[PDB]
Parts: structure tokens; C-alpha cells; sequence
RNA sequence: UAGCUAGUAGGUGGGGUAACGGCUCACCUAGGCGACGAUCCCUAGCUGGUCUGAGAGGAUGACCAGCCACACUGGAACUGA
RNA sequence: CCCGCAGAAGAAGCACCGGCUAACUCCGUGCCAGCAGCCGCGGUAAUACGGAGGGUGCAAGCGUUAAUCGGAAUUACUGGGCGUAAAGCGCACGCAGGCGGUUUGUUAAGUCAGAUGUGAAAUCCCCGGGCUCAACCUGGGAACUGCAUCUGAUACUGGCAAG
């Protein structure tokens, strides 16, 4: 099996190029509180199949290009 | 408004105990009855019901010792907007032992001491003593 | 049989229209050795009569507290005024750790092994008092089981 | 070159050396794979004062790795059949 | 004072200026000493505490009151400086080694000698 | 170091007889203990909450001769062991080989016995040592060395011993200068009036 | 210090490297970063640990060991695993 | 390291003593000389200046200086406050963000449990050893409060569905 975050899509403007968010939990290591922290990654979208907002899955690879490491797997919803 | 059903539940038996109040009463849910329950088998209040059908009510007595009341202390704990999750070795020992620890564990809603031997940890609620 | 320990004496004064008026007040506790203590306060002209008339007050009005052994039954955090204190019970032979008021109760309270610590208001009139109450507030395991169970 | 060699970390004129597989370029008392064994030029018919764990040793050499010619000595010095 | 709050403004230290500025953080400086004053103390007190105004080696023209009944400092005196204010003066924070360099120590001086640099009298 | 000086000096302030000067006769007067342990002692002073821990401590250190360092260190592990720092102070204490020396007959005083550990005059378990805080374990053997056990200070010491006290926790063959470390002095048969606690706590001041 | 950024961000291709890659170049798109604090300025080698503290924490990073960087200053290759 | 050889021989000093703080008197001086961390000492009987006598503390060290933590619950996560002491925006609407009444189901992300990797060795800690002891050295374990994977548990929080 592999390991692979799902975000929702925040832009699509380059070619065959996807930047998508992803939000994340951590307790705070002295106050306890989990903060909902967020990563930005440029994943890779070959087909440019997944849009804007759509919540996109994704998984690690090889480094396609600078900031850009990231490949989409599958789409999960066509955005609201 | 109400973002924590639990505290008021708590604050309602102090407040009235403090007032001699005979008993108390307040809107019901799953969580209040455990925790009103493990007050009862711990033995901090006489009773307690679940009156109403559409609209759960609760009954819950309270209960005096001598010239005072039993419940001489009772705060929340793992409150909303700042949630505390134990491990098994971890619980904390309200009043040395004297007084006990609501833990909502992932096999129910126990006392620090049960949850503790089980070898379960969960999420406090209340450190009744 | 009874242990008296002064705390403390202040002057004190009192401007009348002759001019001020020197004075005396001494804080001192009475304890028994096992569980009863009592903070006795008293005020006189002279620095030892004032002494004398407050170890009246304080073998007079004392109090019971439920001492396990020679700690306390478990941590308690009494309070009075703007004073503030925390004690807790210590392992046998600890020794007493406490501040200055802190300690004169403790010992002739009859605990031996604690270590707790006050904070907010030093003054020792209002230290020993919230002290005291203090030690009012630990519960022995056989009160508490008077209470549930039944 | 990755080999089995002693490292001193003893007190002065009392050394104790360390058998540990690690890495010929790296210094003596340096950085090392695995600790195997250890041993004293001192004791005092303690019972004890030289380990080397046969089993970890083996795989080591027997995988490219060599020996010092101090511990190899050690080794044999011991009855290695038992 | 709710934890978001100082999770978005965490608490603030402080940060305590030395109140002597002799550099590096040193036990000591060493100074060319300008000039040797005999400045009035001030309110409470009266009298003609010994002041000199010293040139640090790292340039830091300060004072130094001098310990001990009578000294020996005069022009180009070379001085080393220890560090310890002086309420009676204003302006000095400093203390002038008694016994090192070119600064004598006190002399006839019996009890508490390590201060004011004095060897053993004799027997 | 070691003081070395006006010994009754030390147990006139105490207000006691550290048996610092544990010689035959004497045992009080011809020092004039408890009259002023100097020129002002005259006066009775009030000891404050604090001086009544200081001289509870400095009493107790001086009666085995150890100075403050030392000392510090050996509450360090009353506290360390798994034990009570009370008692465990007060045995670190009596382990102490210098003092076993003493209580063993041997040498009059502690402090003589001192010499006689530093002189090679004294072995434990068939071994030469000279260490006066030395750490004495159970069942250990306090012997004399045979070219000093015929010297004229041992025999001397032992003269008073059976007419002092006894050590309830330790055997000694005064035949053949002897003597077996049962086990370590229990807080009773090591008792007296002095209460540890008392410094124990002006070490956490 | 509130805006930063053209080989900038991505895409095709050729080239290049031990190797993935704007690492490189021509062409195309108009993007990429930022208050979850970019850029700018000042200060600083990082860690295991060390000192203090009841702990949480605070202050640190000498000796010992892991990593990194530098070798008169600035720059450049050669040989070579 | 052992054996022997004289002979107490070759080896004590530093700070302080008004309160905090353990330790007091006499001279001299006379808001001068001087001390001093703070409060404050000195203007003819100074326990506070300088010396002496005595005492206290520490010891081959002692004292001062510099600097970090402590005390300081005085940046307060544990562990504080805002009527008058410092402190409620002059007041509303509201995006982001934080928090969310009640029931069933479902999910299993937080959460809990078990395990597997890994968290270098040395420090630290417990037990045990070795240099006469100690410092020091060392065997084993503990701890490394963490990250990731896997297998579960489903009370609570989160998601989804129907209310
Ligand atoms: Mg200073
Ligand atoms: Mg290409
Ligand atoms: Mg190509
Ligand atoms: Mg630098
Ligand atoms: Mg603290
Ligand atoms: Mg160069
Ligand atoms: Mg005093
Ligand atoms: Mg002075
Ligand atoms: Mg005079
Ligand atoms: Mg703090
Ligand atoms: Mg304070
Ligand atoms: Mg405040
Ligand atoms: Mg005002
Ligand atoms: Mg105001
Ligand atoms: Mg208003
Ligand atoms: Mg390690
Ligand atoms: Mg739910």
C-alpha cells in the first residue's frame, strides 16, 4: 500500500501543473490546542482531469520539476 | 450559547449543592447520563432519572452526607476549544485517590481508577472529588 | 502537650492629637503536637504583654486536623486574604519544607515530613490563617468513604 | 573499508578498549556501525574483561568486513569452537 | 488570555540591561585614567568620596570610585576597573581595583585585605 | 584539613560533649563546658529559626570530624538513596571508617583514630587502608596492623571502651584486635539527641 | 521591513549529469511566493547534550561524539572512486 | 604499589560579625575619614568607619568581579490579572479564524490500545562491578516524553447520511 493526502485544489493555471492545500492537525507543544496547520505542494497533472476546488489525492514521487514532486492519483470530487 | 453541554451539567450540581437544592434537572443526552452515572456508583449523588419522551429531561438528586455535601469540589476538565486526550499511564489521581476522574474511554465512560486498570486511556472530563 | 512557636511581632502606631502612640502585636500558634493547632493574635503596650495575652487566644480556639501519620492525608491549597498556599504531603523523612509563617504551624500541628509552598501575600497574619484553613480542608480516606457508599 | 577494531575509553595509563565494526576512514574513537564486544587489558581475575558476541562478528566479517590484528587475536585467544 | 491568543502573540520575555556596561561581559577593563575628582555625594550623605575618570581600553570613558582611605592615582595612571555602582555617586557604576596596576592598595589596612589589595603584613 | 585545634572550643558551643577530647578522666569541667564558648558566651543569646538548624548541623559534622564539602556531598545521596535521608544521612556517617575505628575500641578518640587509618595502621578484609572516609560495608572485618596493634595507643583506647558504651550492630574481638561489621546501625541503636531532620531541611533552605 | 518574483512558475522539445530536475537553452503559456508572515534588516554554525529548575520551562551549544562549512582574500578548473 | 630510615618534624589561610545572616566589646574618629547588595551607617560614648581583643563561617583555599537560571505565581502551558491599584477597543456589522443544541447510523482523521521499524554511542537514572576510597572507569537495564507503518477499539471530538 502507499501513503497519499487528499486536499481540495487551490490553482490550476499552469500547464499540466496543480497547486493543491492541504489542511492538518497538530497539537501545540506547549499549549496542548490543535491548530489546523495547511501545506501548499504543486502536484502534477498531466491530463489536467481534477479543476480548481476539487478535493484531488495525491501520493510522493520523483522530482517531475522545482516545487513539484507530487503526483495526482484520483480525483474524489468534481468541486462544489 | 450552549458550546458546552457537559460544564453546564457539571455547574448546575455544584451551584445547587452549595444552594441545599434538593435536586437538580436539565436537558439529557447519551454523555450526561455516563457521567451522571458514574456519579451515582461512586456514590456523589442519591440518584438520578430521565423524565420526558420528545423532550429528555434528567432528575438528577443530589446528595448531602452530614451538615454538608458530598460534593465538595467539582470542576471540567477536557472543555471544548481545548480538548485533553491520557494514556493508560497517564490518568490523573484526583485527591490522591480520595476522589476520582470521569474518563470517557473507547470502551465507555469510566472512572480513572477502571480506565486505569483496564489499560485503556481516553479523554477526561471532570475531576469530581 | 502544647507547643507554642511565636511567629512574629510588629510595633504598630497610633497618632493622637498628643503626638503618636508606640504599640506592640505578636502572632503566635499553639499546637498540641498531633492534630490541634490555633493562631492566637494579640496586641498590648508592652512587647511581651502583648505576647501573653495572645497565647491565650491562641490555646483557646484551636482546631482538629486529620493527620495521616505525620503528613497530610493528601494536597490540599488553602487561601485567605491575598495570600495563597499549596501544601502537600511529603515521603517519611522529607523533613518539613515551608516558608517562615508556613512552617511554625506545621510543626507544632504535629507534621513532620511536607513540602508545600505559599505564595501572594507573605504577611505572616494572613499566611498562618490561610495555613490553617488549609489544613482544614484535607479530608482522611474514612471521611470520604462516610460520605459515598452509606 | 568497513573492519572490526578496538577504541580506547579508558582513564589515563587505565584504558579500556571497545570492540565496534565501523569504518577504516573514520578516526579510531570516532563514528562506528555496530558496538561487538568489548575489552579490558586490566581486570582482576573478575570473572569477566573480554566480550565479543561471536554470532554479530560473523556476519559482519564473513559480509566484506575485516579485523584489527589486537582483536583478531582476542577471537582466538578465547575458545572460539565454544 | 485564552491559549489562541498567545498562540498568535506568544508571552514576552524581558531583557535586562547590564547595569554596568564593562563589555564582553568582563570581570575586569583596564584604563589610561584621565582625570581624579573628589565630587560631593548626594542627598542623605556629605562628604568628598575619591572619583577618577578612567579611559577604558575598548574606549569607554567612565568612573570609578577608589576604595579605601587614600590612593595614589594621578595623570596617566594605568588602572584596572571591577564593576560595582556606587549610590552616593551618580555616574559611577564602577570600582577602581585597589592593589593592581599602577593603583597602589591601602596601606596600614589590617582587616579585610584580600579588599583593597594588601599582602600579609608579616608575622 | 582538618580543625585541628581548641577541641572543647567546639563542644562548649554545641552545648555538649562531642567526645571530641574522649580521653580517660575530664568528661566535663576543666574547660567549663556550658559557661561561654568565648569571651562573650557569658551572654544567652536567642537562636533564630535558622542558627537552630546551623548548630543542629555543625554539631553533628564536627563529631566525626568531616568539614562542610564532604559533608554536603553525603546528604547529596541521603537524598539520592532509595531510602529515608534522615537515617540514611546519619549511616553514611557511621560508615565512615574513621569512625568504625573508634567505636571498635580502637583509638581513644576519633580524631587519634584518624592516625592511625592515615598511618597504615589500620586493614579491612585482609587489605591495608588509610582512607578515613573510607565506606565501611556489612560483614567487613576492622582489624589492626600486627606492628602497630602491639603500639601503646590501642590498648590504651580499648581501657575506656568496655567502660564507655557498646556497639550493638558490631563484633570485635579486643583478643586479637578484632572486629566484624554486623550491620549498619539502626536508627535506634544509633540514636541520641540528635534529630536529622533538623538539617536535613537547612540543606533545602 | 508588506509586498516579493522573468530562467520567475509551469509546459513542450533538444542538451547536460553518476542521477531526478530550468541544471541548461529556444519556443509556449502567465504564472510561482506571501500575515499559517514572503522580501528586507540584524544576530547566529546545528544536534546529541550542558547549566539552572520541584517540574513545565528558561539560558546555552567550551572539552567529548554525529552532521555542516572554511583553509591568506576573490575566482577557476585538473587529476581522481 | 610494598619494605625500611630519621624526626613534630617540612605544610593555614580568606571573608564576615546592625537586620536580611551564623558571629560583640574597647579604643580612635566626630556627616570628617570612610562603608555600602538593599534598608541605610558617620554631625563625641559608632556592635555598621579604622585598629585591637573575642566570635562565626569556609578551607588549600577564601573573598570580589563578570555572567545564566533561581527566588519571580514579576510574560502566569502547569501558573496571574483588567469597577477604583497597570489594564474592556467610544459603539456596531462582519470575512478569515476559534468554538457548536439533539438522535440513529456510518466512517475511523484526531483519540485510545497492541505490535514493528526508528529515535547513534556518550551523558542522565537504577542495579552491579574496577583503580586502597572518592572523583574517575565500566556491564546491563531504564529513558530518549518523539516520527512513521501495521492491526484493532469506537466513548468523546471530526467527516458523511437521514432526521
Ligand atoms: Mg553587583
Ligand atoms: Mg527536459
Ligand atoms: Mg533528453
Ligand atoms: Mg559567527
Ligand atoms: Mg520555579
Ligand atoms: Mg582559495
Ligand atoms: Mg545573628
Ligand atoms: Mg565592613
Ligand atoms: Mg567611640
Ligand atoms: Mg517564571
Ligand atoms: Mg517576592
Ligand atoms: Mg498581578
Ligand atoms: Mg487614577
Ligand atoms: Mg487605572
Ligand atoms: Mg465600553
Ligand atoms: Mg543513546
Ligand atoms: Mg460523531
Amino acid at each position: 500500500k502507499i501513503r497519499t493526502l487528499q486536499g481540495r485544489v487551490v490553482s490550476d493555471k499552469m500547464e499540466k501543473s496543480i497547486v493543491v492545500a492541504i489542511e492538518r492537525f497538530v497539537k501545540h507543544p506547549i499549549y496542548g490546542k490543535f491548530i489546523k496547520r495547511t501545506t501548499k505542494l504543486h502536484v502534477h497533472d498531466e491530463n489536467n482531469e481534477c479543476g480548481i476546488g476539487d478535493v484531488v489525492e495525491i501520493r510522493e514521487c520523483r522530482p517531475l520539476s522545482k516545487t513539484k514532486s507530487w503526483t495526482l492519483v484520483r480525483v474524489v470530487e468534481k468541486a462544489v | 450559547s450552549m458550546q458546552d453541554p457537559i460544564a453546564d451539567m457539571l455547574t448546575r450540581i455544584r451551584n445547587g449543592q452549595a444552594a441545599n437544592k434538593a435536586a437538580v434537572t436539565m436537558p439529557s443526552s447519551k454523555l450526561k447520563v455516563a457521567i451522571a452515572n458514574v456519579l451515582k456508583e461512586e456514590g456523589f449523588i442519591e440518584d438520578f432519572k430521565v423524565e420526558g419522551d420528545t423532550k429528555p429531561e434528567l432528575e438528577l438528586t443530589l446528595k448531602y452526607f452530614q451538615g454538608k455535601a458530598v460534593v465538595e469540589s467539582i470542576q471540567r476538565v477536557s472543555r471544548p476549544g481545548l480538548r485533553i486526550y491520557k494514556r493508560k499511564d497517564e490518568l490523573p489521581k484526583v485527591m490522591a485517590g480520595l476522589g476520582i476522574a470521569v474518563v470517557s474511554t473507547s470502551k465507555g465512560v469510566m472512572t480513572d481508577r477502571a480506565a486505569r486498570q483496564a489499560g485503556l486511556g481516553g479523554e477526561i472530563i471532570c475531576y469530581v472529588a | 502537650e502544647l507547643q507554642e512557636k511565636l511567629i512574629a511581632v510588629n510595633r504598630v502606631s497610633k497618632t493622637v492629637k498628643g503626638g503618636r502612640i508606640f504599640s506592640f502585636t505578636a502572632l503566635t500558634v499553639v499546637g498540641d503536637g498531633n492534630g490541634r493547632v490555633g493562631f492566637g493574635y494579640g496586641k498590648a503596650r508592652e512587647v511581651p504583654a502583648a505576647i501573653q495575652k495572645a497565647m491565650e487566644k491562641a490555646r483557646r480556639n484551636m482546631i482538629n486536623v486529620a493527620l495521616n501519620n505525620g503528613t497530610l492525608q493528601h494536597p490540599v491549597k488553602g487561601v485567605h486574604t491575598g495570600s495563597r498556599v499549596f501544601m502537600q504531603p511529603a515521603s517519611e523523612g522529607t523533613g518539613i519544607i515551608a516558608g517562615g509563617a508556613m512552617r511554625a504551624v506545621l510543626e507544632v500541628a504535629g507534621v513532620h515530613n511536607v513540602l508545600a509552598k505559599a505564595y501572594g501575600s507573605t504577611n505572616p497574619i494572613n499566611v498562618v490563617r490561610a495555613t490553617i484553613d488549609g489544613l482544614e480542608n484535607m479530608n482522611s480516606p474514612e471521611m470520604v468513604a462516610a460520605k459515598r457508599g452509606k | 573499508m568497513v573492519t572490526i577494531r578496538l577504541a580506547r575509553h579508558g582513564a589515563k595509563k587505565r584504558p579500556f578498549y571497545q570492540v565496534v565494526v565501523a569504518d577504516s576512514r573514520n578516526a579510531r574513537n570516532g563514528r562506528f556501525i555496530e558496538r561487538v564486544g568489548f575489552f579490558n587489558p586490566i581486570a582482576s581475575e573478575k570473572e569477566e574483561g573480554t566480550r565479543l558476541d561471536l554470532d554479530r562478528i560473523a556476519h559482519w566479517v564473513g559480509q566484506g568486513a575485516t579485523i584489527s590484528d589486537r582483536v583478531a587475536a582476542l577471537i582466538k585467544e578465547v575458545n572460539k569452537a565454544a | 488570555a485564552t491559549v489562541n491568543q498567545l498562540v498568535r502573540k506568544p508571552r514576552a520575555r524581558k531583557v535586562a540591561k547590564s547595569n554596568v556596561p564593562a563589555l564582553e561581559a568582563c570581570p575586569q577593563k583596564r584604563g589610561v585614567c584621565t582625570r581624579v575628582y573628589t565630587t560631593t555625594p548626594k542627598k542623605p550623605n556629605s562628604a568628598l568620596r575619591k572619583v577618577c575618570r578612567v579611559r577604558l581600553t575598548n574606549g569607554f570613558e567612565v568612573t570609578s570610585y577608589i576604595g579605601g582611605e587614600g590612593h595614589n592615582l594621578q595623570e596617566h595612571s594605568v588602572i584596572l576597573i571591577r564593576g560595582g555602582r556606587v549610590k552616593d555617586l551618580p555616574g559611577v557604576r564602577y570600582h577602581t581595583v585597589r592593589g593592581a596596576l599602577d593603583c597602589s592598595g591601602v596601606k596600614d589596612r589590617k582587616q579585610a585585605r584580600s579588599k583593597y589589595g594588601v599582602k600579609r603584613p608579616k608575622a | 584539613a582538618r580543625y585541628l585545634g581548641p577541641k572543647l572550643k567546639l563542644s562548649r558551643r554545641e552545648g555538649t560533649d562531642l567526645f571530641l577530647k574522649s580521653g580517660v578522666r575530664a568528661i566535663d569541667t576543666k574547660c567549663k563546658i556550658e559557661q561561654a564558648p568565648g569571651q562573650h558566651g557569658a551572654r544567652k543569646p536567642r537562636l533564630s529559626d535558622y542558627g537552630v538548624q546551623l548548630r543542629e548541623k555543625q554539631k553533628v559534622r564536627r563529631i566525626y570530624g568531616v568539614l562542610e564539602r564532604q559533608f554536603r556531598n553525603y546528604y547529596k545521596e541521603a537524598a539520592r538513596l532509595k531510602g529515608n535521608t534522615g537515617e540514611n544521612l546519619l549511616a553514611l556517617l557511621e560508615g565512615r571508617l574513621d569512625n568504625v575505628v573508634y567505636r571498635m575500641g580502637f583509638g581513644a578518640t576519633r580524631a587519634e583514630a584518624r592516625q592511625l587509618v592515615s598511618h597504615k595502621a589500620i586493614m579491612v578484609n585482609g587489605r591495608v587502608v588509610n582512607i578515613a572516609s573510607y565506606q565501611v560495608s556489612p560483614n567487613d572485618v576492622v582489624s589492626i596492623r600486627e606492628k602497630a596493634k602491639k603500639q601503646s595507643r590501642v590498648k590504651a583506647a580499648l581501657e575506656l571502651a568496655e567502660q564507655r558504651e557498646k556497639p550493638t550492630w558490631l563484633e570485635v574481638d579486643a583478643g586479637k584486635m578484632e572486629g566484624t561489621f554486623k550491620r549498619k546501625p539502626e536508627r535506634s541503636d544509633l540514636s541520641a539527641d540528635i534529630n536529622e531532620h533538623l538539617i536535613v531541611e537547612l540543606y533545602s533552605k
